[PDB]
């Protein structure tokens, strides 16, 4: 009722790992299940900080964990390495960055930054196109 | 070059985890594996005769078995309960559609 | 599959696990809580078993069960819950607990902002448990009647062979040295069938009892798979409240869990649309 | 619509019905069993002692005591099986709730 | 259509992202229209 007709959230019930799906097979005086499970492959370690402070305010990942490879930071999925650039779309702000311990310093670029660097510079180009005469 | 040896059980390969307060490990890859699992669901049905087992082909034994009351009716009643139950064990597993 | 071990440094962000982690001073590698548990359940009458009633020793010695429990507690505080589904992946504890909060419906921004208060509040809770276990003699009642029923049932077996079952005497040797062999076979049958139906009854009761322990070893094996190796969404399964984690402890002929749960405090009325 | 469905037929509450029948049919067989002889002279203890001398009457009654006593041990053993099934359904109603 | 709905004002977050720039772009227009 659970492994075959749905996907199960019970750990270590429909297989060793994160369950995906299953297949029944008949047998004399019994049944046989074929559990298909997802197992993480090789891993690499990184350096992590619980929050990031840019404008004097802490930032937390909306979904994901902050990681770094030494130079600059990233936010990735929990169970698969896929770094992304820190952006206000990825984070939410909650209070100032002095009460929290372990916070570190970096820069957050808002998603409107390309919406401004391609527009404000364009508008500044427009402004310089009209102020000169 | 063969003999019988006695030793102490091993609980598994010892491992150590380098726990630290600013270090995380993220998997860069995944694998897909298929695991089997076997479960019994029913057993053979059976029935037993009252008298042929005990007083087989004897005319002077079956008549005096009646003085023991309703003993083997209970055996028929109990074994029939098991037999009819084994049809429910198979009707609740495969018949969900 | 592997026997993990905790690192020498024991600063887990403020949480104090000294009460549950193994203690090296004691000759056995048993924690402080496990010592109170092992001194509260007690396992010449045993020498009055010259009738053939013996007790075989279990395959797993006690000092090896305490090593399984040690690895469970040392891979659930460094690697979180990732070690039950593949390769164990380390994670800071103050950061792992932010994921248990995220699974309840409470955003992670509250744990960091109240880290000191939460750590002390959990530290005091673990201290109060140690006194509660040793407070009364009914704390370990479930593991007690298990060992009483299996030793009170043996005494009735031994005392049963003093009965006569309608024979002349309960002693087998004196029956033969007092009656001719033609009819001494009548009395002894009454005494060898009663002594045989009194032993078939003992076996049948064991088959019933072993089927109710098998039903509890299939619940301890589910509580360990789900409550310990993960976080459970089943309400009222791993404690009264919103589940956070659990810690196994060993005990004679059983297991003891330590469920840590989240409970809302004082409230206030409001108006909603 | 649920109110009419429950009162529609007599098989709606069948699961709670055979529980009370099995616990009343088992008592009747226990009572009806003590009318059996088990190979003795008679089924009444009073009349056995008033027709046979004491040396021999101790053979017939033991053939009747051991039958009535065995017919009572069977009743207890069956109850131990049934009580272990209701215990398996009171642990499912405590999870549904 | 919904029952129990009540009246209030939802504040646009994107507006100050332009209102502060209406405080800038339109101010630049005000800084450029006057001379
Ligand atoms: C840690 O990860 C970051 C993010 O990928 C790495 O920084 C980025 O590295 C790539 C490849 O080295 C850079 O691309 C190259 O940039 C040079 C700059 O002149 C360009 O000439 C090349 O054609 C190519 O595009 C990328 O620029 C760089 N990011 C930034 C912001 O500069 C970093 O190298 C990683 N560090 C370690 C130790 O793994
Ligand atoms: C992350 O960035 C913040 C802000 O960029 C850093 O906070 C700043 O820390 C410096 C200390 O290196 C503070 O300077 C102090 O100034 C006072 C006088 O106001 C002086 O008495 C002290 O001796 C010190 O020089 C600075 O005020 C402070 N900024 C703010 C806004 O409070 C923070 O240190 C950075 N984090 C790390 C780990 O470097
Ligand atoms: C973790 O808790 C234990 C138990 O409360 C602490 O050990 C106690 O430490 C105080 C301070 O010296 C002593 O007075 C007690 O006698 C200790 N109890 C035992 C059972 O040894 C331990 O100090 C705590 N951890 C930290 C880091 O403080
Ligand atoms: C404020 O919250 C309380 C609940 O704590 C609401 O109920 C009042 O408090 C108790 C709980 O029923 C009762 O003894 C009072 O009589 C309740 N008040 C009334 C007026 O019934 C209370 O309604 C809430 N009030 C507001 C204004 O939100
Ligand atoms: C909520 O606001 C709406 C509009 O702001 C109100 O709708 C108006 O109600 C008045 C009556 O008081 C009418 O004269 C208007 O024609 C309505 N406006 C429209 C667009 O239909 C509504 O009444 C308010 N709700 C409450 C409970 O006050
Ligand atoms: C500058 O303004 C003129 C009109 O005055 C327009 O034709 C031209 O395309 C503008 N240039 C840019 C780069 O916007
Ligand atoms: C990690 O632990 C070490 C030793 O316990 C300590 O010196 C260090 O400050 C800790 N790091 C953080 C980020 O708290
Ligand atoms: C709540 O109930 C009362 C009476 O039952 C009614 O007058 C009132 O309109 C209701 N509130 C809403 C929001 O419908
Ligand atoms: C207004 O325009 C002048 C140039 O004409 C510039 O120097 C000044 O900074 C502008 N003011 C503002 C507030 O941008």
């Amino acid at each position: 009722s659970e492994c075959v007709l749905g996907q199960s959230k019970r750990v270590d019930f429909c297989g060793k790992g994160y369950h995906l799906m299953s297949f029944p097979q008949s047998a004399p005086h019994g049944v046989v299940f074929l559990h298909v499970t997802y197992v993480p492959a090789q891993e690499k370690n990184f350096t992590t900080a619980p929050a990031i402070c840019h404008d004097g305010k802490a930032h937390f990942p909306r979904e994901g964990v902050f990681v770094s490879n030494g130079t600059h930071w990233f936010v990735t999925q929990r169970n698969f390495y896929e770094p992304q650039i820190i952006t206000t779309d990825n984070t939410f702000v909650s209070g100032n960055c002095d009460v929290v311990i372990g916070i570190v310093n970096n820069t957050v670029y808002d998603p409107l930054q390309p919406e401004l660097d391609s527009f404000k510079e364009e508008l500044d180009k427009y402004f310089k196109n009209h102020t000169s005469p | 070059s063969q003999s019988i040896i006695a030793y102490t059980m091993s609980l598994g390969a010892e491992n150590s985890v380098a726990y630290s307060n600013n270090s995380i490990a993220i998997p860069t890859n995944f694998t897909i594996s298929v695991t089997t699992e076997i479960l019994p669901v029913s057993m053979t049905k059976t029935s037993v005769d009252c008298t042929m087992y005990i007083c087989g082909d004897s005319t002077e034994c079956s008549n005096l078995l009646l003085q023991y009351g309703s003993f083997c009716t209970q055996l028929k009643r109990a074994l029939t309960g098991i037999a009819v139950e084994q049809d429910k064990n198979t009707q609740e597993v495969f018949a969900q559609v | 599959k592997q026997i993990y071990k905790t690192p020498p440094i024991k600063y887990f962000g403020g949480f104090n696990f000294s009460q549950i982690l193994p203690d090296p001073s004691k000759p056995s590698k048993r924690s402080f809580i496990e010592d109170l548990l092992f001194n509260k359940v007690t396992l010449l009458i045993c020498a009055q078993k010259f009738k053939g009633l013996t007790v075989l020793p279990p395959l797993l010695t006690d000092e090896m069960i305490a090593q399984y429990t040690s690895a469970l507690l040392a891979g659930t505080i460094t690697s979180g819950w990732t070690f039950g589904a593949g390769a164990a992946l380390q994670i800071p504890f103050a950061m792992q607990m932010a994921y248990r909060f995220n699974g309840i419906g409470v955003t992670q921004n509250v744990l960091y902002e109240n880290q000191k208060l939460i750590a002390n509040q959990f530290n005091s809770a673990i201290g109060k448990i140690q006194d509660s276990l040793s407070s009364t003699a009914s704390a370990l009642g479930k593991l007690q009647d298990v060992v009483n029923h299996n030793a009170q049932a043996l005494n009735t077996l031994v005392k049963q062979l003093s009965s006569k079952f309608g024979a002349i005497s309960s002693v087998l040797n004196d029956i033969f040295s007092r009656l001719d062999k033609v009819e001494a076979e009548v009395q002894i049958d009454r005494l060898i069938t009663g002594r045989l139906q009194s032993l078939q009854t003992y076996v049948t009761q064991q088959l019933i009892r072993a089927a109710e322990i098998r039903a509890s070893a299939n619940l301890a094996a589910t509580k360990m798979s789900e409550c310990v190796l993960g976080q459970s969404k089943r309400v009222d399964f791993c404690g009264k409240g919103y589940h956070l984690m659990s810690f196994p402890q060993s005990a004679p002929h059983g297991v003891v869990f330590l469920h840590v749960t989240y409970v809302p405090a004082q409230e206030k009325n409001f108006t909603t649309a």
